[PDB]
């Protein structure tokens, strides 16, 4: 059984937009004729605070959809989740994690 | 057996490892021979 | 219904105050932020005593129980961090790392461990096991420039993140062997047929349950982490992260599998007869002091599993009384490992020799905590082992207590080896501290918490067997709420 | 597509990450094989939630929290890789065996 | 109608295990990390067929967009131009790991097939974004608040384990005996 | 000499086959944490055959 409605066109549109580069690069294929990066830990540290906050935002998407269907108790509980991770943002500023 | 062979009446001359095992089977056999005597001769 | 998690949410608040003070004050807060976490741990201990009289409710929609068993193990993990903070007030303050940043990761492992003891959902077991495990990889590699703590943070990661995936595949199977039902009381009502699917779900979860308690086919991280990690973290994972794996195993293997019970009582005997042998014979061939206590924690784990496999009301009371006095033996021995590692470098055996005339409070603390770890009278670890063999003899198990006694004499020989090189060596036989001991002060930063964590632990090691009768009644009330 | 073909796919993905856990010599490929294990227990879980008790999806909530922990197990895990690399200038799992016995 | 949901399953079920063989068996480590997203995107395509449209988009946001980017940032930081090619280092211990991996698979395929699964014939996913947010605050509420403390700790610890020691690297603060900065006081020695 | 060597040899052999036992399982750990993950995964395969019958 598959009770999701709207995904009948998602399979073909996944194939058609995949057929946009693989055929245009083929339609072009018939018409055409001291090496160091310095180890600076800022690419990893900027991605480190991304993973902590991409998990933050994905926990807020079910709360934001069902927000007026939960009540005031589930709003204080969702506020403890944010206010703990607000200190996570304050920790990233003061410890010069995202200074670049 | 070098410290057992001090300069007094000891060091008889039979301190070889061939004599250690043949003195063991007579001494430990007499205790076991008296133990097996004991469970039958007493009552 | 959020009044049952009050011992954990007081530790949540003081986790944030010692974090913001590192950001606000900036290493000037390290003079007071350990002592705020002590009364934060003490205020979390003192609120478990009003919760002891409550009639064991199941709060948070059936996902958290507040029984006496969950409150006993919550106090053991809170006392494990209370003893660790009294140690690491000088230890990681001498490495130059931040003191407030250490005790934040140390308190997340505490509240992560304290939530394991009362969890009843498959998800809250895994979430609280994660934040205990994720916090402990950061603590074994907290010094970050050693090539020994970095090597110990790696081996604990690639086994810890591995064994928590074996634990998840058995936890996900418990969601699928039942028709949903992530809660452990709802699991037992659905599955009782003892099929092969329940067997693989049982083996997969005790690859991670018996990974925190370090049984021998899953113990391989323990002797390599415990010599690379900072010694207070070594002191924490031996009574805090080890009792939390024992807090899980009573709450998991008796609630999720009361039908299948002769199988995990057969596996954990193999986990006991292997960790009593390999915990105590390989600790003979150890030279490092933190490595001798590493195989000790594997060996003392097999004594706790003696009461776990018998499955009686005195058997589960024997493993909770032994884990209670185990905190007074590790945290008193590891205090003297730290207090010897702070005066002189290179804390290993055959460098403690020639002592007892220069540091007599260290040798009286280290001997009476290592002799009690061997289980000699009239110390606390003697009575703790007596109750394990009394409950072991009570229901079968005549070969476990014989192996528990024969490996307790092999346990004596390497513990008395440290007491040999503390008090019986002449003053012409010391290698370190040969007129090199720093003439102890108890006036520098953090040495007075290090001393009171030694005095109040050996007192709790010498007198906890003579005065065991209040502790025997405090433990036996935490067993009636165990199926 | 039945329930059985999802769990075999999750069990096969488990043993590929199991093989990558023991045979990989770079320390980052071991962490990439850990993510194969933590997606094996998620592919096992949503299939357990789509076919068993799909009205109140308790597996998809539990499948969310595994994604969050593995996000935090890799961020902690790669800070361990960068901590060894600053001291021991390689990433080679046959070179970290100095705490042997 | 029904076969178009099945032929897109095995096209994705083969896309994950080929990419999972690419992250394990390939000699290049950067090729493993780009194929690691091929594992994660194919599993995210498998969740849409399994009526998990939220967790499908929650995998592309984290496993593809956050974890795989974090992996790739932490592989372009470790190249060193040194593989050293020591394939037979100690022995043929890569054959003992092929025994257990085929053994666990032979275990679980025996377990998956013979187990009677009690699958329910009820209609699933009644707008499954509200029933997952009602679950974050009724049943799975205490896991939800502990995930913030887990993430906050994972931001505290992974910063202090990966930040550059540029504040005071030659810092002998005190001493009873000599201890190096940012290192454990138990100094290594041979017995 | 049957005291010092024979019945004292048994006592100094209980303490000798235990010291060389701990120096044989000391080599069970050898670093290389892939091998530590091997024993974890082999004992999973052991306990699922040992406990089904």
């Amino acid at each position: 059984v598959f009770v999701l409605s709207g995904y009948e066109y998602f399979l073909g549109f996944l194939i058609i937009c995949s057929l946009v580069p693989v055929l245009a690069l083929a339609a072009s294929a018939l018409l055409r004729p001291g090496a160091w990066i310095q180890f600076n830990v800022r690419y990893y540290m900027f991605a480190l605070v991304f993973v902590i906050f991409d998990v933050e935002t994905v926990f807020l998407y079910p709360w934001a959809v069902a927000f007026h269907q939960l009540g005031l108790l589930a709003f204080i509980e969702a506020l403890i989740f944010i206010a703990i991770l607000v200190v996570a943002l304050v920790y990233a500023w003061r410890k010069r994690a995202l200074e670049w | 057996a070098t410290d057992f062979n001090r300069g007094i009446m000891k060091f008889d001359g039979a301190d070889s490892p061939a004599m250690i095992a043949i003195s063991a089977v007579l001494i430990l056999g007499f205790i076991a021979g008296l133990i097996w005597w004991a469970l039958h001769t007493a009552y | 219904n959020a009044g049952t998690i009050l011992p954990e949410t007081i530790l949540i608040v003081t986790l944030l105050v010692v974090l913001l003070a590192d950001l606000i004050q900036g290493r000037q807060a390290d003079r007071w932020t350990p002592y705020f976490a002590i009364v934060g741990l003490g205020g979390a201990i003192a609120t478990m005593i009003p919760l002891w009289t409550q009639p064991a409710t199941i709060s948070f929609f059936g996902s958290f129980i507040s029984d006496h068993l969950s409150l006993f193990f919550r106090g053991l993990i809170a006392l494990s961090a209370l003893g660790t903070i009294l140690m690491s007030i000088r230890y990681v303050e001498q490495t130059g790392s931040s003191l407030g940043e250490f005790m934040t990761i140390l308190l997340t492992a505490t509240v992560g461990g304290m939530f394991i003891a009362g969890a009843q959902e498959l998800v809250f077991i895994f979430v609280a096991l994660e934040t205990l495990s994720i916090a402990s990889y950061l603590l074994t590699g907290y010094t970050k420039r050693d090539s020994r703590s970095n090597e110990a943070a790696l081996k604990y990661l690639l086994i810890g993140a591995a064994s928590s995936a074996i634990f998840l595949y058995g936890s996900s199977l418990l969601y699928g062997l039942s028709g949903g039902h992530t809660q452990l009381p709802a699991i037992a009502q659905a599955l009782s047929s003892e099929s092969l699917g329940l067997v693989v779900a049982l083996v997969f979860v005790i690859a991670g349950i018996s990974f925190k308690i370090s049984a021998v086919p899953f113990h391989q991280w323990t002797p390599d982490v415990y010599e690379g990690a900072p010694t207070p973290v070594v002191a924490f994972l031996s009574v805090g992260s080890k009792a939390a794996g024992f807090a899980l195993a009573i709450r998991f293997l008796t609630l999720a599998f009361p039908s299948v019970t002769d199988q995990w009582q057969l596996i954990f005997t193999v986990l006991a007869i292997l960790s009593m042998i390999l915990g105590n014979v390989v600790a003979l061939a150890q030279t490092s002091m933190k490595r001798m206590l590493a195989y000790s924690s594997i060996g003392q784990a097999g004594f706790v599993m003696i009461g776990f496999v018998v499955g009686t009301e005195a058997g589960y009371a024997s493993m909770l009384f032994y884990l209670l006095v185990y905190l007074f033996m590790n945290l008193g021995a590891f205090t003297c490992v730290i207090l010897f590692s702070l005066r002189t470098g290179t804390d290993q055996i055959s460098e403690y020799a020639g002592l007892y005339q220069k540091d007599p409070l260290l040798t009286l603390g280290l001997s009476l905590c290592l002799l009690s770890l061997g289980g000699i009278p009239p110390l606390a670890g003697f009575f703790g082992k007596i109750y394990l063999f009394w409950a072991g003899w009570q229901a079968g198990a005549y070969g476990l207590v014989l192996l528990g006694l024969l490996t307790s004499v092999i346990s004596i020989y390497y513990y008395i080896r440290v007491v040999k090189m503390m008090v019986v060596k002449e003053p012409q036989e010391m290698s370190e501290a040969v007129r090199n001991y720093p003439e102890v002060s108890w006036s520098s930063f953090g040495l007075r918490p290090l001393q009171v964590g030694l005095v109040m632990t050996v007192i709790a090691t010498s007198l906890a067997g003579i005065l065991a009768n209040p502790l025997f009644n405090l433990v036996n009330t935490a067993v009636w709420d165990v199926p | 597509m039945q329930l059985t073909y999802v769990l075999i796919l999750a069990a096969l993905l488990f043993c590929i990450g199991i093989y990558g856990l023991v045979t990989s010599r770079n320390a980052v490929r071991v962490l990439m094989s850990i993510e194969l294990l933590l997606n094996a227990v998620n592919l096992n879980l949503i299939g357990f939630a789509n076919y068993l008790d799909g009205q109140q999806i308790k597996g998809q909530v539990f499948a969310v929290f595994v994604i969050t922990v593995a996000a935090a197990e890799a961020a902690v895990g790669l800070a361990i890789i960068l901590a060894i690399y600053r001291n021991r200038d390689t990433v080679d799992m046959e070179k970290f065996n100095l705490l042997k016995w | 109608a029904t076969l178009t949901q099945t032929i897109t399953f095995f096209a994705l079920a083969a896309a994950v295990i080929i990419a999972a063989l690419g992250v394990v068996l390939l000699d290049n480590v950067v090729y493993s990390a780009f194929l690691l997203g091929g594992v994660f995107l194919s599993i995210a395509g498998l969740y849409i067929l399994m009526n998990a449209d939220f967790v499908s988009a929650a995998q592309i946001l984290i496993y593809v967009g956050a974890v795989n980017v974090l992996i790739l940032f932490a592989i372009m930081l470790v190249n060193k131009r040194e593989t050293y090619t020591p394939v037979p280092g100690r022995w043929l211990r890569q054959g003992g790991a092929a025994v257990v991996s085929l053994g666990v698979f032979a275990l679980l395929t025996k377990m998956i097939l013979q187990t009677p699964w009690q699958l329910s014939s009820v209609p699933p996913t009644p707008d499954s974004i509200t029933t997952i947010g009602q679950h974050f605050f009724s049943d799975f509420l205490l896991p939800f608040e502990l995930a913030s403390v887990l993430l906050l700790m994972a931001l505290i610890g992974a910063v202090v384990l990966a930040r550059r020691e540029l504040v005071l690297e030659p810092e002998p603060i005190l001493g009873e005996e000599v201890v190096p900065p940012l290192e454990l006081p138990e100094r290594p020695r041979e017995p | 000499e049957v005291d010092y060597n024979v019945v004292d040899g048994v006592v100094n052999l209980t303490g000798f086959v235990t010291m060389v036992t701990g120096e044989g399982l000391k080599y069970l750990q050898n670093g290389r944490a892939q091998f530590y993950a091997l024993i974890v995964l082999l004992a999973v395969l052991g306990f699922v055959i040992f406990s089904v019958q």
